[PDB]
C-alpha cells in the first residue's frame, strides 16, 4: 500500500489498482502510479459502501 | 439511502440514456438495410414470376 501497510494474496486487482501502490521486488522498491480511473463521488462511493454492507 | 444514491446520479436520466441509446442503434440497423432490402424483394420478385410459371 502506499504506506507500510502490504496487501493480502487475495486482494482483487480493482481494489488494488483504486489507488497507487508499491510494488517491491527482490531489492527495489518499484513505485506504481496506476492511472486514476475511480470514476464516482467519494461519498457517494461512500453512501453505496454504506449501502453493500448494510444489506 | 439508494433513493437518495438514486437522485444524486442522475440515474433516472442515465436509465433512459441507456434505452435512447439502444432504439438510436436499431434504426442504424435499419439504415443499413433499406438499400439492401429493395434489391432483394425484385429478386424475391423476380424468382417468384419464375416459380409462379
Amino acid at each position: 500500500s502506499p504506506d507500510g501497510v502490504r496487501v493480502a494474496a487475495s486482494t482483487g486487482i480493482d481494489l488494488l489498482l483504486l489507488d497507487d501502490f508499491k510494488l517491491v521486488i527482490n531489492d527495489l522498491t518499484y513505485h506504481v502510479r496506476p492511472p486514476k480511473r475511480d470514476l464516482l463521488s467519494h461519498e457517494n462511493a461512500a453512501t453505496l459502501n454504506d449501502v453493500k454492507t448494510l444489506v | 439511502l439508494v433513493q437518495q444514491l438514486y437522485t444524486t446520479l442522475c440515474i433516472e436520466q442515465h436509465q433512459l440514456n441507456k434505452e435512447r441509446e439502444l432504439i438510436e442503434r436499431l434504426e442504424d440497423l435499419k439504415e443499413q438495410l433499406a438499400p439492401l432490402e429493395k434489391v432483394r424483394i425484385e429478386i424475391s420478385r423476380k424468382a417468384e414470376k419464375r416459380t409462379t410459371l
